[PDB]
């Protein structure tokens, strides 16, 4: 978790955290949080990524909130070291498969909607 | 007992209420029928000649139309501003996008800064509608049905915050052949009904017109319906003792004849208010056979609207109050100092139709099937005659002399008509040399 710019983490958070034992690494700049992820990813090194509305919202946000704050080594989200990022999606995480539950959900079941909620 | 009383006791008679071009005296006069007068009907396939093809529409096609409408223009707007690709109105993104669509209101009322919405095209956004946020837009002119290219940010894909509203692009103007520069000066009169006072059936003004037609001996007299006003009190309560069809032939005579000496070509333009004609825009020409070999060389019947060539001089012709419509439903960023009209008319030249505003005034039926083939502008008119219940005027815009002669009649009082003087000058120079050299709106 990070913080905006006009906000400040509530007081004692880090500590109040440390009391209820929760692996919640707190970053200061979105740029921090982003690099962090990009980091975890590199060593966790997933082969498949499962999210929701991945291909239609999130996957992009990220790839932009990242080039926005020029985080260190976007390419990590990948598995093929690369210099410049295209705006371009499927190619972003090359070497890593992306499961989009929204998509596979429809293709696999009938429902009123396909918002995570339903 | 009284009828036309006030009309004929008019003293403003003959008064010029506006001029334009190069000051002219009061001695307006053309050579009559003298010399060559080339009246060529122009547009898409010769702007309709028969009654119709029908009066029954298939929703599955109106759709097809409205879509082409947007696609076409778009297709070309995209080639002009050289944009790379439009974005679906439904696909979200953080970066700025360039959508393609047509405005439209979100309810049954008066379009407004809040309620605007854009309905994309089929080809890209398979008709999705996404409301529009203008707070962040500086200069904008919008009207329902306005084919528009917008650039803004739609992140959630459920609202686009406009950042730029590309400016409409009109069509090139007509390329004069060498023959058209060899024609001499002509003077076109122009007037539109009602041609009678709302309290009488005298057609007095009609006559005055005639006389005036004679006196000044104009080369062309384009006359706009309603000859028999579907709205004239007596006509709507059917108190007339004569059949419509007749009444109309009646006036048609009086005028053809009343002006046989003049030597002026007569070009009639039908109106949706002409009780006796096909209440369907675009309308077909008028129907009449009572014509000598003589009058057949002197009168001509044309659709509504139309693109007619008066000596390599491309005129635009429409009887429908396109201006009191578009203008009733238009939104802008400025009110301090801007020319309402000069704007509305501006869209007209860029929208490429004789009535883009869609959906169309509550009382103005249209058959889009036909509308696709017979109501598009061919080239930016050299002159535009857009009658209207709105005060007289003549403004040059985007190289087009837009003229509104006002009504020959207005309720119980005297109206106006207008005249233009033409002649296409010397070939070379900084291109645009408005063949229309001057004009005057005159009371009658």
């Amino acid at each position: 978790v990070s913080k905006p710019k006009d906000c400040i983490f509530p007081y004692a958070f880090k500590e109040v955290i440390e009391k209820k034992n929760v692996k919640v690494e707190v970053a200061a700049t979105e740029r921090t949080l982003l690099g962090f992820f990009l980091a975890k990813v590199h060593k966790i090194d997933p082969d498949i990524i499962v999210g929701h509305n991945i291909y239609g919202f999130e996957l992009e946000v990220l790839l932009q909130r990242i080039n926005v704050c020029k985080a260190p080594h976007w390419s990590k989200i990948g598995r093929l070291k690369r210099s410049n990022m295209p705006k371009g999606e499927r190619n972003a995480t090359c070497g890593r498969m992306i499961c989009d539950v929204e998509i596979s959900a429809k293709e696999l079941i009938r429902c009123k909607s396909y918002h995570l909620s339903e | 007992a009284t009828p036309s009383q006030k009309y004929n006791s008019r003293s403003n008679r003959g008064e010029v209420v506006t001029s334009f071009g190069l000051a002219q005296g009061v001695s307006w006069s053309g050579r009559g029928g003298a010399g060559n007068i080339s009246l060529k009907v122009l547009g898409c396939p010769e702007a309709l000649t028969g009654s119709y093809k029908s009066m029954f529409q298939k929703l599955p096609d109106i759709r097809e139309v409205l879509t082409c409408k947007i696609e076409e223009l778009g297709s070309e707007l995209k080639e002009h501003y050289k944009i790379e690709a439009f974005t679906p109105l439904l696909a979200p993104a953080q970066e700025p996008v360039t959508l393609l669509g047509q405005i439209g209101c979100d309810s049954n009322g008066k379009l407004n800064n809040k309620s605007v919405i854009l309905e994309g095209d089929r080809e890209h956004s398979s008709g999705a509608q996404i409301p529009v946020d203008l707070s962040e837009l500086k200069e904008y002119s919008l009207f329902p049905g306005q084919v528009v290219i917008m650039e803004g940010i739609n992140t959630t894909g459920r609202k686009l915050v406009a950042t730029k509203l590309y400016e409409g692009v009109p069509l090139p103007f007509y390329q004069p052949t060498e023959e058209d520069a060899d024609f001499e000066q002509s003077m076109v009169l122009v007037a539109c009904g009602p041609y009678t006072t709302s309290d009488s059936i005298t057609y007095d003004p009609l006559l005055d017109l005639i006389a005036v037609i004679n006196h000044d001996r104009p080369d062309v007299c384009i006359l706009f319906g309603p000859f028999l006003d579907a709205k004239h009190e007596q006509v709507e309560n059917c108190l007339l003792t004569s059949p419509f069809e007749d009444i109309f032939k009646q006036c048609l005579r009086t005028i053809i004849e009343g002006t046989r000496s003049s030597g002026s070509h007569l070009v009639f333009v039908p109106s949706l208010r002409d009780v006796h004609h096909e209440p369907v825009y675009p309308q077909p020409p008028f129907s009449y056979s009572d014509l000598s070999r003589e009058d057949k060389k002197q009168v001509q019947f044309v659709s509504e609207p139309c693109s007619l060539s008066i000596n390599g001089v491309i005129f635009g012709l429409t009887s429908t109050d396109l201006l009191f419509h578009l203008g009733a439903e238009e939104i802008s960023s400025s009110s301090g100092t801007s020319d309402r009209f000069s704007r509305i008319l501006k869209h007209i030249l860029t929208q490429r139709s004789y009535y883009p505003l869609y959906p169309p005034q509550e009382d103005m039926a249209i058959d889009y099937e036909s509308f696709y083939v017979y109501a598009q502008l061919p080239v930016t008119p050299d002159v535009l005659i857009i009658p209207s219940e709105l005060r007289y005027f003549v403004k040059d815009v985007l190289g087009c002399v837009c003229v509104n002669p006002g009504r020959l009649t207005k309720g119980q009082v005297g109206g106006t008509f207008a005249r233009l003087y033409l002649r296409r000058p010397a070939a070379d120079g900084a291109e645009r040399q408005s063949p229309c050299i001057a004009v005057q709106v005159v009371r009658i």
